[PDB]
């Protein structure tokens, strides 16, 4: 009861602003993905 | 190794022993046709059996639109650049992911493996 009636003051939500990252993070993620795909390609070449 | 057939009944020739001249004779069970063989080996069993598919690869696979193509591997015979390639594409091939190549130039059909 106490926490609910206090939460009536602070509030809570979830949204796109909470699910969106920053440009630097997007660059990091894309770099990591490209490196991983390149490494998989290298492994396939060595196997062939 | 192979199967050889009698010329009279056209049945399989089983090996029969000639206990007089110490020689091998192939004889059938339908008629009395005899023969002398050149293999001199009744039975052969290889358990490795790592057959190179270059005998079993058809040259007609070059017309497949779903196969990858490369131009960094020119054909040994006709020097054509483009050459289709694929894997073993067969079972009982252990796990070898070796590539196989077929030249895409018509009537060349060169099938090698670097
Ligand atoms: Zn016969
Ligand atoms: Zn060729």
């Amino acid at each position: 009861t106490v926490i609910n009636n206090w939460l009536l003051i602070e509030g809570h939500t979830i949204g796109i602003g909470d699910s969106i990252a920053d440009s630097k993070t997007y660059q990091d993620i894309q770099n990591t993905i490209k490196k991983a795909k390149q490494d998989v390609i290298e492994v396939i070449e060595k196997a062939h | 190794v192979g199967i050889r057939f009698c010329q009279e009944c056209n049945n399989m020739l089983y090996p029969k022993e000639d206990k007089e001249n110490r020689i091998l004779l192939y004889a059938c069970r339908n008629c009395d046709y005899q023969q002398e063989a050149d293999n001199s080996c009744i039975y052969v069993n290889k358990i490795t059996h790592e057959v190179d598919e270059l005998t079993q690869i058809i040259a007609d696979v070059s017309q497949d639109p779903t196969l990858p193509r490369t131009e960094d591997h020119p054909c040994q015979k006709c020097g054509h650049k483009e050459a289709v390639f694929f894997q073993s594409h067969s079972a009982r091939a252990e796990d070898a992911m070796r590539l196989y190549y077929v030249c895409t130039a018509p009537h060349c059909g060169h099938r090698w493996t670097e």
